[PDB]
């Protein structure tokens, strides 16, 4: 059934499963054409499938090609993501298959649903959680990665980088979770978080600063405190 | 013009005829329904006084043999019968016309009400989904369930009604999962109507059963397979326009029979403002869409 608080930790045990986050597959801008009509622009996108357990991310980059000439494209896209989630599923090794996959958004359990019907016993869970992974285009990364793509393309990344050597794949979650929901509230300051201190250098192999143990903590805090801040001009509490 | 006896009527029942019905007292000299219209099936059903659950009937058509019902107590129940004897049966028939124990089938003659509803029905696709081939009738009641219902526990008691799932392999093809699951036109045309049930009039027989038993017996998964059937034609883009236009003679004359005070159980949201107001055939069931909404608004 669906995922929740109740039922956190099921997502590091040793049942295969990967979350699947739809938000970035359809990009666009918007803009006013010569007439003064509004006119959108499509750009890169990504599907963002992520194994919460072991950091395997299967970035399935969608090219803009892909839309051409196609409508309901926002309807397209959430089949796209299925066509080429299940597609993934089929590409890997039987004992590689995830036993289950979890969609962040309701509407993509349908069109994945019937993209699986080949897969019954693989069982295709909506969430309850909040999740931010729409704030994966945040991560300079992946964003740069899908920006220059000139084809379908995927790419595969540790979204921990060498976390788990030295901390769960919960407490490894947690921080994941925590950075993505900062750089999703308030990007600017959650990336001036991140990078301040020129002499904390990203790997070429890796996604985020060779932060020491002490200095994640420092930065975990940093990322707390904005996210609250945050709140209380929203909202005005 | 044919007759249905009954042998007696030891518990106070109410029996039902098509959409007639009648109180009988306990041990009240009830013997038979006289001048049942030959031509159509026929369903005679039962609802006990004391046991307001299970309702339970018989499908049936008098072409097809002289029946009768006798209560049987060990079974504690009215069950339908065959008479083989021809000759015996015409006796105890004029008698109990003689002594006039029966009621007659109180048919206006205005009224194309039990042929509305009953077009597409044919006693032989009755018995399919009815198995119980030393009988010429079909016994069907509340509780029965559906093959569909039993995949998700006895063989012998279940309405084998042809199984509709739109998210299955059987509805969606490979290669056009999205445009098959949007447009259930390939599933509906080839799949159902030139696979399986071969013409549209087995279509709407079936969909014609499915909603009697729903409406007569409370059937929960006979209304859910009435409800399947629309939503399969209304989902698909490309339906024969004789199909659209008998169809909305079929709910037309269904939504008007219902009674009023069941429209809760027996009406699924959902499908219908699907059918009426999204599908692909919203604009194709103008007097269904009339009948409902002036009568049953606050579903919609």
């Amino acid at each position: 059934g669906a995922m929740n608080s109740s039922n956190y930790a099921e997502l590091f045990n040793n049942d295969i499963k990967l979350f699947v986050d739809d938000t970035n597959v359809y990009r666009v801008t918007v803009h006013k054409t010569f007439e003064g009509n509004v006119a959108t622009k499509a750009i890169n996108g990504c599907i963002f499938t992520l194994n919460p357990k072991t950091g395997h991310l299967f970035l399935k980059i969608i090219h803009t090609s892909v839309w051409a000439g196609q409508k309901r494209l926002s309807q397209l896209a959430k089949w796209k993501t299925a066509e080429e989630v299940s597609a993934l599923v089929r590409s890997l090794p039987k004992e590689e298959q995830p036993k289950q996959i979890i969609v962040t958004r309701k509407a993509m359990l349908d069109p994945l649903e019937v993209h699986m019907l080949d897969f019954p016993n693989i069982a295709i869970r909506p969430t309850e959680l909040r999740l931010p992974f729409s704030a994966a285009m945040s991560i300079d990364k992946l964003s740069d990665v899908v920006m220059k793509a000139t084809e379908p393309q995927m790419v595969l990344f540790n979204i921990y980088d060498d976390w788990l050597d030295r901390i769960s794949s919960y407490t490894a979650f947690s921080r994941l979770t925590l950075l993505l929901r900062a750089l999703k509230t308030n990007e600017e300051s959650a990336k001036m978080i991140l990078l301040s201190d020129p002499t904390i250098t990203i790997k070429s192999y890796h996604l985020w600063p060779s932060f020491t143990d002490e200095q994640w903590i420092t930065i975990e805090s940093q990322m707390r405190d904005l996210i609250l801040t945050e709140y209380g001009r929203k909202y005005n509490v | 013009m044919n007759t249905v006896p009954f042998t007696s009527a030891p518990i106070e029942v109410t029996i039902g005829i098509d959409q007639y019905s009648f109180n009988v007292k306990e041990n009240q000299p009830f013997h038979g329904i006289k001048d049942i219209p030959i031509g159509h099936v026929h369903v005679i059903h039962f609802q006990h006084a004391d046991n307001s659950s299970m309702r339970y009937g018989y499908w049936f058509d008098c072409r097809m043999g002289n029946f009768y019902i006798q209560y049987d107590p060990k079974d504690g129940l009215y069950k339908m019968m065959e008479e083989r004897d021809g000759a015996k049966f015409e006796n105890i028939v004029h008698n109990f016309k003689e002594r006039q124990m029966m009621v007659s089938y109180p048919k206006i003659d205005e009224d194309d009400t039990w042929y509305n509803l009953t077009e597409f029905v044919q006693m032989d696709k009755i018995r399919k989904i009815v198995r119980k081939d030393e009988n010429q009738f079909s016994y069907v009641d509340s509780s029965m369930t559906t093959v569909q219902e039993n995949e998700l526990s006895d063989p012998a008691h279940s309405l084998n009604y042809t199984v509709i799932n739109f998210k299955s392999r059987e509805a969606i093809r490979p290669g056009h999962e999205m445009e098959d699951f949007l447009d259930k036109s390939y599933y509906l045309n080839t799949v159902m109507l030139q696979g399986i049930f071969k013409n549209s009039s087995n279509y709407f027989g079936e969909l014609q059963f499915a909603f009697l038993n729903a409406m007569f017996f409370g059937n929960y998964g006979s209304s859910l397979q009435w409800h399947a059937m629309i939503e399969l034609i209304c989902s698909s883009a490309t339906v024969p326009k004789h199909m659209l236009d008998k169809l909305d003679e079929i709910l037309y004359y269904q939504i008007k029979t219902l009674p009023e005070q069941y429209s809760d159980i027996l009406l699924n949201e959902r499908v219908w403002n699907i059918c009426l107001y999204s599908s692909f055939q919203k604009n194709s069931l103008h007097n269904t869409e009339k009948i409902m909404e002036n009568k049953y608004p606050e579903l919609l």
